[PDB]
RNA sequence: CACUGACAGGGAACGUGAGCUGGGUUUAGACCGUCGUGAGACAGGUUGGUUUUACCCUACUUAGCUGGAAAUUGCGAGAAAAAGAUUAUCCGUAAGCGGACGUGCGAGCGGUGGGUGUACGGUACGCUCACC
RNA sequence: UAAUGAGAUUCCCUCUGUCCCGAGUUACUAUCUAGCGAAACGACAGUCAAGGGAACGGACUUGAAGGGCUAAGCGGGGAA
RNA sequence: UAAGCCCAAUUAGUGAUUGCCCAUUAUUCCUUUGGUAAGGGCGGAAACAAAGGAGAAAGUGUAGCCCUUCCGAUGUAGAUGUGGCCUGGAGGUUAGGACGAAGCUUAUGGCGUGAGCCUAAGAUGGACCGGCCUCUAGUGCAGAUCUUGGUUGGCGUAGCAAAGAUCUAACGGAGAUAUACUCAACAUGCAACGUUGGAUACUGGAGCGGGGAAGGAUUUCGUGCCAACGGCACUCGU
RNA sequence: GUUUGAAAAGCACUUUGGAAAGAGAGUGAAAUAGAACCUGAAGUCGUGACAAAGACAAUGGAAGUACCUCCAUUUCAACG
């Protein structure tokens, strides 16, 4: 007999299995449709979660409620410090799929990149691309060097680069990890000959984050959800929870199935891990490409608001710290907590809506505290609005004192 | 009577056997495998550290639902204990053994375990009272333990 | 499936000439799908180790719009309450073709199973098919003795490229690559085709003539 | 009655009680009407009336470990591969064509050594050990 | 028929997590270890689609799956 | 250019037969077994030492008196036959056993269609017992929600979740501070017991207070003591 | 059933353990006759040595083969 009355299903089937991620940081699985007809550029850039907060813009919409008047936009803060590449990779299209010609090495590799390869590197003989460093200033190694980058050139339709996030120029306390997280950015544009030597000329040279996008832009974010543990059928697939007088419990799917066909299916919501998946969340629509402390002490000063302070809040990002490098900033929620790494990659989707071509000027960043009510922009304010205190006049009775 | 095998030389290898020992058959059977191709110094090392919970005892038979550990990767299994009233009965009888070999005149740092077999003893009967007027046993289920040790040097 | 180091040691200690199992390798552009798939069924399962190459070029009788149908209708298939365990729906040439000979063999047996890992089944003629020997075909099963040529046939790489299959272009791109680089080889060596059979016909008069009555009594002149 | 773009019709042991609920049918109490001499009857009305067990196999959900292409073995040799496949340095294309350390002492491409500044802090680039 | 009722029914006020529509915290469990240690149950066992059949198969016919072994769940089957 | 439908062939207008594949059927050849079975031989023909051979019974049924011939053979419920098998005891006969009987054990073969029998080996046993003819019966197990004893998977699993709660130091105790080297300690003896002191709580006078009935009948008390019991523990204990 | 053995000759003594016990010695024809002790079955279990083996649950039939076999029988010279 038919269900009596109709409710859409609950939970997206295509998200299945909902197992925990096999890695922790986001991975593309498929890069933008490569047009030959452009320049050869990257496409991804991996930036790690530095809380969140929000924004005050003026709205250029025609025809909309909202016409030239100004919203509160939430934004998520991804710090950036420039990734160095280490490697080329080249890929030869086959019946069976896409297969790896080899990769040239950089000459010259960090300490952390090859930290990578070791559980324990400081515990360890170290001697990790060492080898390879001698070989490629061989006779026999130059040549070998150049015979598969001429590799690249007969059978490549798909060259990559192979960079890392250079961690020690973030100098975070919490991101407890000390080896380099590792990925491939393909290149876009162009002929194989043409991003081959785009590919060369940045090979041990740092690439910085405002070289990859720009500031109005939109991207996607492949990265790996905030985990929950095993969750049950109300937390985790979102049912209807049961009337208070049932017997072994509310916080359960009542029927999993007919009697005929006599197994439960794949369709039906059970308990398990909950969290910690991965998601691409495509149109994420970016806000400002900060720049360094070291070089802009005024990160979050605008035109129209021209209190002098940095993008890091009064008590800084709640078990984060400080933003110290490059940032970027983005329209919203990105999938994960603070301290993840993310990647940020260029569209799939049509960027031609009148919502992505949109330019975007901002007028207020809050960086009041995240802890508490914010109240205060700047320490400034704070300092003007409580006097001397206590402990500042027996401060100034040391500083008397000498 | 109960020797399952006898040594290579007799006169290089000291015997030990525990009567009825009044611990689970199904802890002692794997406290007391984990030792059968190891030294004697290095069978003793090893109920040190079960006490100190270090290294565990790996369950490979009757395990059966037991949790699985993070230290029973050492014995290529995922699930192990640490019974520590098994592992404290084979080391009275590991300093049994080891007595035994010195009155022959043997090197106690030099003996390999060779034979260890653990069956199961005589059960001894309790009682458990259930719901609705019923009463259903409760038994003890102890084991038998032997072990010689054969001494390999040079 | 690369040999080991027991495999690769054992190959050194006893100086291993480089060795090829007698390996019959079929051409199947133009063929029936079912006849030679039959074909191919009882030679592999008598002992014959098959290569099988050009499985895009394969026909199948009848309108293509009917075979796309018969493919849709066989994905509607699958197990109900967990598809991971379903029937697994294979889309290129090369995978259609061993289905269709594991669907005549013993497929739950160990001869039938010694006799599906026999057969190959490339599509297009990979690098390592091209140099080893001329290519057979299967007489009884060519589309142009077998099917009535009014009738509409159906190419197997089309079927399939709308079904699924995103390798047709991959694959239509080195046949192109193949075909124009082996007929660079053939036009050379017809200065060494046309040499020995200037040296063959000069072979003659250059030997005793008692040996060349008997050499156009069997009409080998 | 009202909203809606619309409030389609059904199946799955009249899907689904170790999922629930127990209103209703479907006991023992009691009342009423009609019936019966009575005990009682009533596809008649009424009220009150224990809903037990998963720790097993599978299925499904997640979570670990781990072999194996003769799907454990045969030594049973098949590369979506190179092109001496007959001897043997590479580069770049077929006709062509670039150079390739010379004989324990030397040299060359090089991994690590000492002192006064350059590119986007510390890594690179100037000017004793292996191999040819 | 006033008074009385752990009696049966209906509406209204106050009231609220009964509900919209769920969330979050606590104690105790579950869960992991030490000690101790059962029972129900048990032909043999245990992946499915269709066909046939004592006319709802885990075993038979033809197909489709299936590497081994585990921990926590769970209530579709085992006409449990 | 059927591997579909309807007709038709048998290697094709060539000259005449039966393309070939599969049975517990058919034909035929062996072996068994039973007949409403059918015949023959059974007065030792002669002869023959060791250093051509053995048998030959007047017979229902045997290791069938021996040959030759012919036909049948499955079967539930059921009937019957069996010089058919097996177990306890009895009457007779003939033999085994401390140089190893019964019993038990089995990659111990042998042979019987079979029920079964017999040999061998026990690094098993330690005193009884076999074969044949008769006689006798508490005489043959796989299942009766069979009886009694034991064992087993589940399974080191479910659990041992009401009555708030224990902590500390010193002593006691076998219950520790327990280590093969070249090791300072943590990372290699853990957990758990009693007593006194101290800290912290609880019961809260309808008390985990102090006495009696009924019921119990030594649980009282001291001293030893820890096998089993006090569902964990014990050095404590009703 | 107490039926250990012919007879307690019922394990002195040694050294590990707090002890139960263990390792040796000893008695006896026998201690794998060591105390509810002759024989010591089946089921079930441990251990040493091996044989292997995907998922067809297992068992089963037929017919070969591979490896094994404290088994039987036959054959070894102008002979089977
Ligand atoms: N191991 C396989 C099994 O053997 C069993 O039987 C075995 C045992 O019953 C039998 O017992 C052996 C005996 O062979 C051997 N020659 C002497 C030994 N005394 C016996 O052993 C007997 O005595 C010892 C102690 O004395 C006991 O521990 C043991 O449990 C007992 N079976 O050895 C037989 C094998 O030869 C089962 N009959 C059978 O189910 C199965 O095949
Ligand atoms: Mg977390
Ligand atoms: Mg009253
Ligand atoms: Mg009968
Ligand atoms: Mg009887
Ligand atoms: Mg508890
Ligand atoms: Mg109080
Ligand atoms: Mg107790």
């Amino acid at each position: 007999s038919h269900c009596k009355f109709e409710h859409p299903r609950h939970g997206h089937l295509g998200f299945l299995p909902r197992k925990r991620s096999r890695q922790i940081r986001g991975r593309a699985r498929a890069f933008p449709k490569d047009d030959a007809t452009q320049k050869p550029h990257l496409t991804s850039f991996m930036v790690f979660k530095a809380g969140m907060t929000h924004i005050v813009r003026d709205v250029d919409r025609p025809g909309s409620k909202v016409n030239k008047k100004e919203v509160v936009e939430p934004v998520t803060i991804l710090e950036a410090p420039p990734m160095v590449i280490v490697g080329i990779v080249g890929y030869r299209q086959t019946p069976v799929g896409l297969k790896t010609i080899g990769t040239v090495w950089a000459h010259h590799t960090s300490v952390e990149f090859r930290r990578r390869y070791y559980k324990n590197w400081k515990q360890s003989a170290q001697l990790a691309f060492s080898r390879q460093k001698q070989f490629a200033n061989t006779k026999e190694g130059k040549v070998a060097e150049a015979r598969t980058l001429n590799a690249f050139a007969k059978k490549a339709s798909v060259i990559r680069v192979i960079a890392h996030t250079q961690l020690r120029k973030l100098r975070n306390h919490r991101v407890g990890v000390k080896k380099a997280h590792v990925q491939e950015i393909q290149i876009n544009g162009g002929n194989v000959a043409a991003k081959i030597a785009l590919a060369k000329s940045l090979l041990e040279k740092e690439v910085r984050v405002d070289s990859v996008f720009q500031q109005s832009e939109a991207c996607d974010v492949c990265s790996v959800t905030k985990g929950h543990g095993t969750e049950g059928v109300v937390k985790r697939w979102g049912v209807a929870c049961l009337p208070r007088k049932t017997h072994r419990g509310l916080r359960k799917v009542a029927c999993i199935g007919a009697w005929h066909p006599a197994r439960v299916m794949y369709t039906v919501a059970r308990a398990g891990q909950h969290g910690y998946h991965h998601r691409t969340q495509l149109n994420k629509k970016i806000y400002q490409i900060g720049r360094s402390v070291a070089v802009e002490p005024n990160q979050a000063t605008t035109t129209y608001d021209l209190t002098a302070k940095t993008i890091t809040p009064m008590g800084g990002f709640v078990g984060y710290g400080t933003v110290r490098n490059d940032y970027v900033m983005l329209k919203g929620s990105v999938s994960g907590p603070r301290r993840r790494v993310m990647t940020l990659r260029r569209p799939m989707a049509p960027q031609t809506s009148r919502h992505l071509k949109e330019k975007i000027v901002l007028k207020f960043i809050d960086t009041s505290s995240k802890i508490g009510h914010g109240r205060f922009q700047t320490k400034k304010e704070k300092n003007q609005w409580f006097g001397p205190l206590k402990k500042d006049r027996i401060r100034r009775e040391e500083r008397l004192r000498k | 009577t109960h020797y399952s095998r006898k040594p290579q030389v007799s006169s290089k290898s000291a015997k030990a056997k525990v009567s009825d020992l009044r611990c689970h058959y199904k802890n002692t059977f794997e406290t007391a495998n984990v030792i059968n191709g190891m030294p004697l110094r290095k069978a003793q090392q090893l109920y040190r550290q079960v006490l100190a919970k270090t290294r565990c005892i790996p369950f490979k038979r009757y395990n059966g639902k037991i949790g699985r550990t993070a230290q029973a990767k050492e014995w290529g299994q995922t699930k192990g204990r640490w019974p520590r009233k098994s592992v404290v009965a084979m080391m009275s009888l590991l300093k049994n053994a080891e007595a035994n070999a010195i009155e022959k005149g043997l090197d106690p740092n030099q003996m390999v375990i060779k034979h260890v077999q653990v069956d199961q003893a005589a059960r001894m009967r309790r009682r458990t009272y259930r719901a609705h007027g019923r009463i259903t046993p409760y038994m003890c289920s102890p084991c038998h333990v032997q072990l010689f040790m054969s001494e390999k040097k040079e | 499936a690369f040999p080991s180091r027991k495999d690769a040691s054992r190959a050194q200690r006893k100086s291993a000439k480089k060795h090829r199992p007698e390996i019959i390798v079929i051409d199947l552009k133009d063929h029936v799908l079912g006849r030679a798939a039959a074909v191919v069924a009882k030679q592999l399962l008598l002992g014959k180790k098959i290569t099988v190459v050009r499985c895009e070029q394969l026909n199948i009788a009848g309108t293509e719009i009917r075979n796309k149908i018969k493919y849709l209708q066989y994905l509607r298939k699958r197990k109900l309450t967990n598809p991971t365990k379903g029937p697994f729906h294979h889309r290129a040439p090369s995978d259609v073709f061993v289905r269709t000979v594991r669907s005549m063999l013993p497929r739950y047996t160990k001869r039938g199973m010694k006799a599906l890992n026999s057969l190959v089944a490339y599509e297009g003629i990979p690098p390592n098919v091209v140099r080893t020997g001329g290519r057979v075909v299967i007489p009884r099963a060519q589309r142009h003795v077998c099917y009535r040529s009014e009738r509409p046939y159906t190419v197997l790489g089309n079927m399939c490229k709308h079904v699924g299959w995103k390798y047709s272009d991959v694959v239509a791109n080195l046949e192109k690559a193949r075909v124009e680089k082996a007929s660079r080889h053939h036009e050379k060596q017809a200065k060494l085709r046309e040499a020995w059979k200037a040296a063959r016909k000069e072979a003659l008069a250059k030997m005793p003539k008692h040996n060349v009555e008997v050499l156009k009594k069997f009409g080998y002149a």
